[PDB]
């Protein structure tokens, strides 16, 4: 019997926390592999859906993004993607369109999720009102916090529903995750979740 | 379709190596 797996490329400015993020998933981290001809650790992240097991094969960079754009060999056969920026860092958000372009160019029309990492930090710079890129297109957006696991599963659930074409797909159990190294205040999470809704119904 | 045991990409039978990292099929 053949398995269900997708190549998921993880792009965004260096320092946004991509590596921190893919690593929250213990089994993915320990079974991850290493394409040395491309400088890339692939991380098999299995999620258990009410329909069965699904594997996102997340391609994480060995840092080459701080010094320019990535090679086609990286984007090849991508079947979905996550774009990440740092909410403490406006420039990372300003380079989001840049990544999106370099992506679409190689991956004509694949599902993409935009992610605001580091929401755990109090002094945030890129509030919900500023987040607008996803308004256009086929770009679902979630606040996330790698270090507290906050919304870790969201990006993946949303990507699974598109690649399966099942709006009613559910994860039966949350995968095994590294213990949250920082806390995610329920206040911030509540204000930030609320600041996301009171934006989608507005402009 | 077989799978490359280096990067996990799903290549084709007509492919004899990997269309992503140029790695040989075993
Ligand atoms: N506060 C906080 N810091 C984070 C989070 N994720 C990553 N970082 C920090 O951001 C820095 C760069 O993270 P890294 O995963 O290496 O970013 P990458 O270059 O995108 O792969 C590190 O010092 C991390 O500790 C997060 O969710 N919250
Ligand atoms: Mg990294
Ligand atoms: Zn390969």
């Amino acid at each position: 019997e053949p398995q269900v797996q997708f190549k998921l490329v993880l792009v965004g400015d260096g320092g946004t926390g991509k590596t921190t993020f893919v690593k929250r998933h213990l089994t993915g981290e320990s079974e991850k592999k290493y394409v040395a001809t491309l400088g890339v650790e692939v991380h098999p992240l299995v999620f258990h859906t009410n329909r069965g097991p699904i594997k996102f094969n997340v391609w994480d960079t060995a840092g080459q993004e701080k010094f320019g754009g990535l090679r086609d060999g990286y984007y090849i056969q991508a079947q979905c993607a996550i774009i990440m920026f740092d909410v403490t860092s406006r420039v990372t958000y300003k380079n989001v369109p840049n990544w999106h372009r370099d992506l679409v160019r190689v991956c004509e029309n694949i599902p993409i999720v935009l992610c605001g990492n580091k929401v755990d930090i109090k002094d945030r710079k890129v509030k919900a009102k500023s987040i607008v890129f996803h308004r256009k297109k086929n770009l679902q957006y979630y606040d996330i916090s790698a270090k507290s696991n906050y919304n870790f599963e969201k990006p993946f659930l949303w990507l699974a529903r598109k690649l399966i074409g099942d709006p009613n797909l559910e994860f039966v159990a949350m995968p095994a995750l590294a213990p949250p190294e920082v806390v995610m205040d329920p206040a911030l999470a509540a204000q930030y979740e609320h600041d996301l809704e009171v934006a989608q119904t507005t402009a | 379709s077989w799978q490359c045991d280096t990067c996990l990409l799903q290549n084709k039978v007509t492919d004899n190596k990997c269309i992503a990292c140029q790695a040989a099929k075993l």
